[PDB]
């Protein structure tokens, strides 16, 4: 939604451009546009969903 | 100077003008081909007359 | 959210 995608060893994070601040790649940290097949340099990953930790109760 | 992939720099320069980053990657080859062709036209314009 | 309300 803002900033950039980043990778660790094998974790991935999102951060703002101008100061490193690694956060989990959640749906509320991200947004969707189209299927993958168009995109140059995309990577397979898990996007975390915060709703299911709530609705499981 | 911090290194950044050029296609990601373009995505921010799009973001800066109020076009959302996805619109670049959804069109990357077309954008590159326009840009490359346009630089050809620049060279031709400067070749044609002083 | 309402479509997910099967829980
Ligand atoms: C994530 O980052 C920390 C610091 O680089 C490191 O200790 C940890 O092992 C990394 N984990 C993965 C799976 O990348
Ligand atoms: C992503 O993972 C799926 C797993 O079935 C695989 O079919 C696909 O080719 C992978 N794509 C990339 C870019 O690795």
């Amino acid at each position: 939604r803002e900033g950039v995608f980043v990778s660790n060893g094998t974790h991935w994070f999102v951060t703002q451009r101008n100061f490193y601040e690694p956060q989990i790649i959640t749906t509320d940290n991200t947004f969707v546009s189209g299927n993958c097949d168009v995109v140059i340099g995309i990577v397979n990953n898990t996007v975390y969903d915060p709703l299911q930790p709530e609705l499981d109760s | 100077a911090l290194q950044i992939p050029f296609a990601m720099q373009m995505a921010y320069r799009f973001n800066g003008i109020g076009v959302t980053q996805n619109v670049l990657y959804e069109n990357q080859k077309l954008i590159a081909n326009q840009f490359n062709s346009a630089i050809g036209k620049i060279q031709d314009s400067l070749s044609s007359t002083a």
